[PDB]
């Protein structure tokens, strides 16, 4: 299971930093990255990387968030600076990976609340 | 040869480094005694890798470990003159046919999940394999696996497999992945007696017999399941961790019986009494969220925990709560609790659920500084204590149980104006300092 830590009330132009921390039981990460939802509208990614080096843009906040990950402790990082209010959302993590011998793309965590 | 290493790098435009011990993202070589390579790793080199390399790749007959992992190829016939082989990676591929893995007399690895394969008899000559993952596909029979011999770790989850019959001529193994199937009978599964870890998760299984032959497993996975009686697990007691997550259960007595487990998700299941959980001092987690249980008395002597979600659940009584001292997590929202008195001792929690009950006081979790999530919506309060201003978190009105957050939600808040108490944190002090004066 993937654990997130952050979320919260920002003003404009503010910044955050979200955590997620993948537990032991998920073995093999390639692809690990960050997921929104807004009131009324659909999942869409925010970013994406791999175990190789590979960043992965929504278009929407390219240059404005950044992705950064330890595969050591298989943890990301989403450093969002400058949010803009259509942000008031609730973000989820995305992974790829084995449990019990078991591989899915899409393991999701909980998600946290950021407000604008 | 490093010329032909220099000539893959060239042609692929990807800095290949002298490395050690390969790995499925390894993305160089290794070397030998007299500087022979041996082991290769291509980690996401594009989907033209394969018909591209194996001219070099045949030039040089002293490799024996391939990782083409993660690389989205969809033709894998290249990969038949290269028999020195021991181990191949090759993960998240769009490969449907395996018939070139023919000719590698030798391998020992064999990673394959991420792909789109149905047939896996090609590899019915690959004699002295050793590990197998085949996990995520769309395989439906398992015949050709019956003369691999000297498998221990093999993974066939995810996948239309009904009849597992064959692995039963499989006894070498030691962990089995069979989940995410259509699987009814697990009945060849009794000759195993090496086995470590069963993954037998969502499935068709109702009848757990012939498990009591097992005796070394510490990890078992059975969730998502029609099951309804456990008495085959009480002999075992070397589970590490047991989950039995959603199921029809009414009786947990056998799992008294137990005392070295640790983690036990025991969740929506008709379960009425947790009386049997007063001996496992060592649990760390429990989860016993959606059940029909009452008292959680039986509970005061696992001083150990640390996380419990008792949501959804027919407790009204808190007080038999108080001795645990060790807690972080706590979820037991949808219940009937009133006070919240007895866990002002529970300074070590991080995360409260206490949502859909009749609580009508807040004041007692006041000394529980160490609170990063609250959660209160959908109950009967009617006065803001002093204390809910005092917590490290802000404030909203949202229906979302969000961690690091004070929620509300429907709440008969008459002293503290609703739309005042949505404003924020500092706007309900700003309005309680106001009243104060």
């Amino acid at each position: 299971q993937l654990q997130e830590s952050g979320g919260g009330l920002v003003q404009p132009g503010g910044s955050l930093r979200l955590s997620c921390a993948a537990s032991g039981k998920l073995l093999s990460i390639n692809v690990m990255g960050w997921y929104r939802q807004a009131p009324g509208k659909q999942r869409e990614l925010v970013a994406s990387i791999t175990t190789g080096g590979r960043i992965n843009y929504a278009d929407s906040v390219k240059g404005r968030f950044t992705i950064t990950r330890d595969n050591a402790k298989n943890t990301v990082y989403l450093q969002m600076d400058s949010l803009k209010p259509e942000d008031t959302a609730v973000y989820y993590c995305n992974a790829d990976g084995i449990i019990a011998g078991l591989y899915q793309n899409d393991h999701w965590g909980q998600g946290t609340q950021v407000t604008v | 040869d490093l010329d032909v290493i220099r000539q893959i790098e060239q042609e692929l435009g990807m800095q290949l480094e002298p490395v050690d011990k390969l790995k499925w993202y390894s993305k160089g070589y290794k070397l030998d005694k007299d500087q022979r390579v041996t082991a290769i790793g291509l980690y996401d080199c594009g989907s033209d890798t394969l018909d591209r390399i194996i001219q070099p790749l045949e030039s040089l007959k002293s490799l024996s470990e391939l990782s083409l992992s993660s690389n989205q190829i969809t033709d894998i016939s290249p990969l038949a003159s290269l028999n020195s082989l021991s181990m191949l990676w090759l993960d998240r591929n769009q490969i449907t046919d395996i018939a070139p893995l023919a000719s590698l007399n030798s391998l020992s690895m064999l990673w394959l999940f991420g792909n789109k394969i149905s047939d896996i008899a090609p590899l019915e000559s690959l004699k002295s394999l050793t590990e197998l993952q085949l996990s995520s596909n769309q395989i439906t029979d398992i015949a050709p696996l019956a003369s691999l011999k000297s498998l221990t770790e093999l993974s066939l989850s995810g996948n239309n497999i009904s009849d597992i019959a064959p692995l039963e001529s499989l006894k070498s193994l030691t962990e089995l992945s069979l989940s995410s199937n259509q699987i009814t009978d697990i009945a060849p599964l009794a000759s195993l007696k090496s086995l470590t870890e069963l993954s037998l998760s969502s499935n068709q299984i109702s009848d757990i017999a012939p498990l009591e032959s097992l005796k070394s497993l510490t990890e078992l996975q059975l969730s998502r399941n029609q099951i309804s009686d456990i008495a085959p697990l009480e002999s075992l007691k070397s589970l590490t961790e047991l989950q039995l997550s959603s199921n029809q259960i009414t009786d947990i007595a056998p799992l008294a019986s137990l005392k070295s487990l640790t983690e036990l998700q025991l969740s929506r299941n008709q379960i009425s009494d947790i009386a049997p959980l007063e001996s496992l001092n060592s649990l760390s987690k429990l989860w016993l969220n959606g059940n029909q249980i009452t008292d959680i008395a039986p509970l005061a002597s696992l001083n150990s925990l640390t996380e419990l979600e008792l949501s959804s659940n027919q407790i009204t009584d808190i007080a038999p709560l108080a001795s645990l001292k060790s807690l972080s997590t706590l979820w037991l929202s949808s219940n009937q609790i009133s006070d919240i008195a007895p866990l002002a001792s529970l300074e070590s929690l991080s995360e409260l659920s206490l949502s859909s009950n009749q609580i009508s006081d807040i004041s007692p979790l006041a000394s529980l500084n160490s609170l990063t999530g609250f959660d209160v919506r959908r109950n009967p309060i009617k006065r803001l204590p002093e204390t809910i201003t005092g917590f490290d978190m802000e404030i909203l009105w949202n229906d979302f149980s969000s961690s690091g957050f004070i929620t509300f939600f429907d709440n008969p808040l008459e002293s503290p104006p609703p739309e005042i108490v949505k404003q924020g944190k500092e706007a309900v002090r700003q309005y309680f300092q106001s009243i104060e004066e």
